Protein backbone atom coordinates (compact mmCIF):
# COMPACT_ATOMS: atom_id res chain seq x y z
CA UNK A 1 0.00 0.00 0.00
CA UNK A 2 2.42 2.59 -1.36
CA UNK A 3 1.05 4.86 -4.11
CA UNK A 4 2.91 7.69 -5.85
CA UNK A 5 0.82 10.53 -4.22
CA UNK A 6 1.12 8.98 -0.73
CA UNK A 7 5.00 8.93 -1.00
CA UNK A 8 5.36 12.28 -2.90
CA UNK A 9 3.46 13.96 -0.01
CA UNK A 10 5.63 12.22 2.56
CA UNK A 11 8.79 13.27 0.73
CA UNK A 12 7.59 16.89 0.49
CA UNK A 13 6.94 17.04 4.21
CA UNK A 14 10.35 15.60 5.02
CA UNK A 15 12.08 17.87 2.42
CA UNK A 16 10.33 20.96 3.99
CA UNK A 17 11.04 19.92 7.60
CA UNK A 18 14.79 19.49 6.82
CA UNK A 19 14.81 23.05 5.33
CA UNK A 20 13.06 24.29 8.46
CA UNK A 21 15.94 22.75 10.48
CA UNK A 22 18.73 24.38 8.34
CA UNK A 23 17.09 27.80 8.13
CA UNK A 24 14.76 27.83 11.16
CA UNK A 25 10.95 27.98 11.42
CA UNK A 26 10.35 31.72 10.85
CA UNK A 27 12.48 31.73 7.77
CA UNK A 28 10.46 28.97 6.00
CA UNK A 29 7.28 30.27 7.65
CA UNK A 30 7.70 33.67 5.98
CA UNK A 31 7.75 31.94 2.62
CA UNK A 32 5.16 29.10 2.95
CA UNK A 33 2.57 30.24 5.47
CA UNK A 34 -0.87 31.55 4.38
CA UNK A 35 -0.61 35.24 3.23
CA UNK A 36 -0.43 37.55 6.26
CA UNK A 37 -0.79 40.55 4.05
CA UNK A 38 -3.44 40.99 1.36
CA UNK A 39 -0.59 42.30 -0.81
CA UNK A 40 0.81 38.71 -0.76
CA UNK A 41 -2.53 37.16 -1.71
CA UNK A 42 -1.44 36.27 -5.25
CA UNK A 43 1.33 34.11 -3.84
CA UNK A 44 -1.01 31.11 -4.64
CA UNK A 45 1.36 28.41 -3.26
CA UNK A 46 0.78 29.73 0.27
CA UNK A 47 -2.82 28.35 0.34
CA UNK A 48 -1.42 24.87 0.18
CA UNK A 49 2.15 25.02 1.38
CA UNK A 50 1.15 25.69 5.00
CA UNK A 51 0.27 21.89 5.10
CA UNK A 52 3.91 20.91 4.56
CA UNK A 53 5.42 22.69 7.48
CA UNK A 54 5.85 20.78 10.75
CA UNK A 55 7.32 22.24 13.91
CA UNK A 56 8.33 19.05 15.76
CA UNK A 57 9.64 15.66 14.61
CA UNK A 58 6.95 13.83 16.52
CA UNK A 59 4.39 15.86 14.62
CA UNK A 60 5.77 15.11 11.16
CA UNK A 61 5.89 11.42 12.20
CA UNK A 62 2.40 11.29 13.69
CA UNK A 63 0.87 13.13 10.71
CA UNK A 64 2.75 11.07 8.10
CA UNK A 65 1.69 7.88 9.88
CA UNK A 66 -2.01 8.85 9.62
CA UNK A 67 -1.35 10.17 6.06
CA UNK A 68 0.31 6.95 4.93
CA UNK A 69 -2.37 4.72 6.69
CA UNK A 70 -5.45 6.63 5.50
CA UNK A 71 -3.90 8.25 2.41
CA UNK A 72 -2.55 4.92 1.21
CA UNK A 73 -6.01 3.31 1.57
CA UNK A 74 -7.73 6.03 -0.53
CA UNK A 75 -5.10 5.92 -3.20
CA UNK A 76 -5.03 2.06 -3.33
CA UNK A 77 -8.78 1.51 -3.43
CA UNK A 78 -9.93 4.76 -5.15
CA UNK A 79 -7.04 6.11 -7.24
CA UNK A 80 -4.40 8.80 -7.07
CA UNK A 81 -6.58 11.52 -8.53
CA UNK A 82 -9.10 10.98 -5.75
CA UNK A 83 -6.33 11.49 -3.13
CA UNK A 84 -4.91 14.56 -4.98
CA UNK A 85 -8.38 16.18 -4.79
CA UNK A 86 -9.11 15.46 -1.09
CA UNK A 87 -5.65 16.86 -0.36
CA UNK A 88 -6.00 20.15 -2.35
CA UNK A 89 -9.60 20.93 -1.36
CA UNK A 90 -8.93 20.30 2.35
CA UNK A 91 -5.56 22.01 2.60
CA UNK A 92 -7.15 25.07 0.96
CA UNK A 93 -10.34 25.06 3.18
CA UNK A 94 -8.83 24.05 6.52
CA UNK A 95 -6.18 26.77 5.95
CA UNK A 96 -8.98 29.27 5.23
CA UNK A 97 -10.94 28.49 8.43
CA UNK A 98 -7.70 28.27 10.50
CA UNK A 99 -6.70 31.75 9.28
CA UNK A 100 -10.13 33.12 10.39
CA UNK A 101 -9.94 31.31 13.69
CA UNK A 102 -6.53 32.58 14.58
CA UNK A 103 -4.64 34.33 11.73
CA UNK A 104 -1.83 33.21 9.40
CA UNK A 105 0.90 31.58 11.62
CA UNK A 106 0.05 27.88 11.59
CA UNK A 107 1.15 24.79 9.65
CA UNK A 108 1.07 21.00 9.39
CA UNK A 109 -0.67 18.19 7.57
CA UNK A 110 -3.43 17.49 10.16
CA UNK A 111 -6.28 19.38 8.41
CA UNK A 112 -5.66 17.11 5.46
CA UNK A 113 -5.52 14.17 7.98
CA UNK A 114 -8.87 14.99 9.61
CA UNK A 115 -10.39 15.28 6.10
CA UNK A 116 -8.99 11.78 5.38
CA UNK A 117 -10.53 10.51 8.60
CA UNK A 118 -13.96 12.00 7.75
CA UNK A 119 -13.70 10.56 4.23
CA UNK A 120 -12.55 6.98 4.97
CA UNK A 121 -15.06 6.64 7.91
CA UNK A 122 -18.26 7.88 6.17
CA UNK A 123 -17.25 6.29 2.82
CA UNK A 124 -16.75 2.80 4.39
CA UNK A 125 -20.00 3.40 6.24
CA UNK A 126 -22.31 4.48 3.43
CA UNK A 127 -20.37 2.60 0.80
CA UNK A 128 -18.71 -0.68 2.03
CA UNK A 129 -17.96 -1.91 -1.58
CA UNK A 130 -15.34 0.87 -1.97
CA UNK A 131 -13.04 -1.32 0.20
CA UNK A 132 -11.96 1.40 2.65
CA UNK A 133 -13.13 1.82 6.24
CA UNK A 134 -12.16 3.38 9.52
CA UNK A 135 -12.05 1.31 12.66
CA UNK A 136 -13.85 2.48 15.78
CA UNK A 137 -10.62 2.34 17.76
CA UNK A 138 -9.42 5.05 15.35
CA UNK A 139 -12.45 7.35 15.36
CA UNK A 140 -12.33 6.84 19.17
CA UNK A 141 -8.90 8.55 18.94
CA UNK A 142 -9.92 11.06 16.23
CA UNK A 143 -12.85 12.23 18.40
CA UNK A 144 -10.58 12.41 21.48
CA UNK A 145 -8.07 14.37 19.42
CA UNK A 146 -10.34 17.23 18.13
CA UNK A 147 -11.70 17.87 21.62
CA UNK A 148 -8.20 17.78 23.34
CA UNK A 149 -7.37 20.67 21.07
CA UNK A 150 -10.44 22.44 22.25
CA UNK A 151 -9.60 22.45 25.93
CA UNK A 152 -5.85 23.09 25.47
CA UNK A 153 -4.27 19.94 26.79
CA UNK A 154 -0.72 21.82 23.47
CA UNK A 155 -1.29 24.53 20.84
CA UNK A 156 -3.58 23.11 18.13
CA UNK A 157 -4.98 24.58 14.93
CA UNK A 158 -8.67 24.09 15.74
CA UNK A 159 -10.24 25.66 12.67
CA UNK A 160 -7.97 23.30 10.74
CA UNK A 161 -9.17 20.11 12.48
CA UNK A 162 -12.83 20.96 12.28
CA UNK A 163 -12.67 22.42 8.74
CA UNK A 164 -11.00 19.28 7.33
CA UNK A 165 -13.24 16.95 9.25
CA UNK A 166 -16.21 18.66 7.57
CA UNK A 167 -14.53 18.62 4.13
CA UNK A 168 -13.92 14.84 4.42
CA UNK A 169 -17.45 14.01 5.60
CA UNK A 170 -18.96 16.30 2.85
CA UNK A 171 -16.88 14.71 0.02
CA UNK A 172 -17.42 11.13 1.25
CA UNK A 173 -21.14 11.84 1.37
CA UNK A 174 -21.24 13.20 -2.23
CA UNK A 175 -19.10 10.18 -3.40
CA UNK A 176 -21.56 7.80 -1.61
CA UNK A 177 -24.39 8.89 -3.88
CA UNK A 178 -22.54 8.63 -7.20
CA UNK A 179 -21.34 5.17 -6.08
CA UNK B 1 2.23 29.27 15.98
CA UNK B 2 -0.54 26.63 15.90
CA UNK B 3 -0.14 23.06 14.73
CA UNK B 4 -2.49 21.49 12.20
Amino acid sequence: RAGPVTWVMMIACVVVFIAMQILGDQEVMLWLAWPFDPTLKFEFWRYFTHALMHFSLMHILFNLLWWWYLGGAVEKRLGSGKLIVITLISALLSGYVQQKFSGPWFGGLSGVVFALMGYVWLRGERDPQSGIYLQRGLIIFALIWIVAGWFDLMSMANGAHIAGLAVGLAMAFVDSLNA
Amino acid sequence: VRMA
